[PDB]
This record gives C-alpha cells, structure tokens and sequence, in this order.
C-alpha cells in the first residue's frame, strides 16, 4: 500500500516561487514513476511534469517547459516540485501521485493549495 | 483478462529496467520459483530476448 | 558488463567484433575482450598479477 | 647431414612436444562442466545463490 503526504497551503506573491513536497511510503521510490498535476479552480486536471528517479530523467508539459523543476530525492523517498515567476493564473491544488512499474494503479495524494 | 492456457499469451519486454525486488518480496504470490537464477539476483543481472 | 563478473585489467584493443558478437572468448572459455555497452569500444582483460 | 635431415633431432624434438601437449590438455580441461551448469565460475557465482 502506497500513500503519497503533499504539502500544506501557501499564499506567494508576484515573480516568487513555490516548493511542494510528495513523501513516498509503501517504499517503491525507485521503479516507480512520480507525477504532478494542478487544477486551477474551475478547470480540469493537468499534467505538468514528471519524474523516475532510478533513471533520473524528468519530462515536462510543452507548457511547463521553463519555469518547472522537478527533482528527487532518493535518501528521504520525497519527490519534489517547483513552480517559478508565480502569478494568480497559477492559483492550484498541486498533486503528486505514483505509477508503480510491476503494476496499473496510480496512488495520489490529498492537494496542496498554492494562490498568489 | 488471462488467456486460455490452450491458447496462451506471449509479449515481447525490450529497452527497459526491472526492479524485481518487487515481485520478490509481495507476499501475494503463491508461489515463486526461479529456474538457473537466483530470485534476489535478478537486479544485478542484465538479460536479452 | 551487462551481469558479467570478475578481476582484472581493461585495455583497449584491436579485436573486430562481429555486428552480433558482444562478448569474447579464449580457450579455456574465459572471457578475454567485452565490448563496452556505452561506447563501443573493444577491451581485453587480462588477469592483475 | 644433420642440415639436411629433419628427423635428426626429432628425440630432442619430441621431448618439448610431449610436455607441450601436457599442459594443452590442462588448459582445454578448464572448459567442461563435469555436471555443473557452466564452465565458469563467475557465471556460476553471478547467477546463483
Ligand atoms: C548515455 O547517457 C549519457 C548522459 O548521462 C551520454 O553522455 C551518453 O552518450 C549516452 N550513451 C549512449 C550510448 O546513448
């Protein structure tokens, strides 16, 4: 069993950035393939971008590409994201969620609200 | 869906890496048997076809 | 390499595999020449001391 | 005489091939399984348990 701990709610300002944390359990980091996506109030889910730490290889949505990191960190089993020049368009609930190799369930999170 | 077993189903696994710790350690299988290998080695080997 | 195992030296050298060929052999059926499976360069192996 | 004659030496020439032909063998023996999986024990430590 698979549980993803997203982050809590944060207010940012114009220009500045937000870092959202996904704390894996279930263990799994490696082999799996960890997601994010965001829904602004009012629209659907998108997805931003990813990451598979075994292989170290982040793909981004042609939207995102800029202004998008996502990285991982192995040793705490946490995936990471990080939005840029933050604006009000930005206003989200940000997910994680994971897709296990050797599997076809997708594990998410609650949603961690991020305004500007 | 499973196939018959008079008909069975075989797939191709190419250009890939297997964490194989997974399969192992489930405790969902009946069983798990390997044949010339070693189950807990299956992460240092590399395979073909 | 690839789930081969051992000890020893890597040199660089002249042995023109095969297209197909990915590991060499020597008489005693010891692996004396792999190819890299990054770059594909040619190394013999020969034993430490 | 001895110029000429290339079976003149073939005692002393029969020493050297007799013992070359004594350690051939144990280098061609290293290449049986003798019941095991492989000749190699490298494979045999890599794979295996
Ligand atoms: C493997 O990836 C590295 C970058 O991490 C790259 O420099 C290298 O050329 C690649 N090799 C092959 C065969 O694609």
């Amino acid at each position: 069993q698979v549980q993803l701990v997203q982050s809590g709610a944060e207010v940012k300002k114009p220009g500045s950035s937000v870092k959202v944390s996904c704390k894996a359990s279930g263990g799994t980091f490696s082999s799996s393939a960890i997601s994010w996506v965001r829904q602004a109030p009012g629209q659907g889910l998108e997805w931003m971008g990813g990451i598979i730490p075994i292989l170290d290889i982040t793909n981004y949505a042609q939207k995102f590409q800029g202004r998008v990191t996502i990285t991982a960190d192995k040793s705490t089993s946490t995936a990471f994201m990080e939005l840029s020049s933050l604006r009000s368009e930005d206003t989200a609930v940000y997910y994680c969620a994971l897709r296990n190799q050797w599997d076809l369930l997708v594990y998410w999170g609650q949603g961690t609200l991020v305004t500007v | 869906r499973f196939a018959s077993v008079y008909a069975w189903n075989r797939k191709r696994i190419s250009n890939c890496v297997a964490d194989y710790s997974v399969l192992y350690n489930s405790a969902s299988f009946s069983t798990f048997k390997c044949y010339g290998v070693s189950p807990t080695k299956l992460n240092d080997l590399c395979f073909t076809n | 390499f690839n789930g081969l195992t051992g000890t020893g030296v890597l040199t660089e050298s002249n042995k023109k595999f095969l297209p197909f060929q990915q590991f060499g052999r020597d008489i005693a059926d010891t692996t004396d020449a792999v190819r890299d499976p990054q770059t594909l360069e040619i190394l013999d192996i020969t034993p430490c001391s | 005489s001895l110029s000429s004659t290339p079976s003149a030496l073939g005692k002393l020439q029969d020493v050297v091939n007799q013992n070359a032909q004594a350690l051939n063998t144990l280098v061609k023996q290293l290449s049986s399984n003798f019941g095991a999986i492989s000749s190699v024990l490298n494979d045999i430590l890599s794979r295996l348990d």
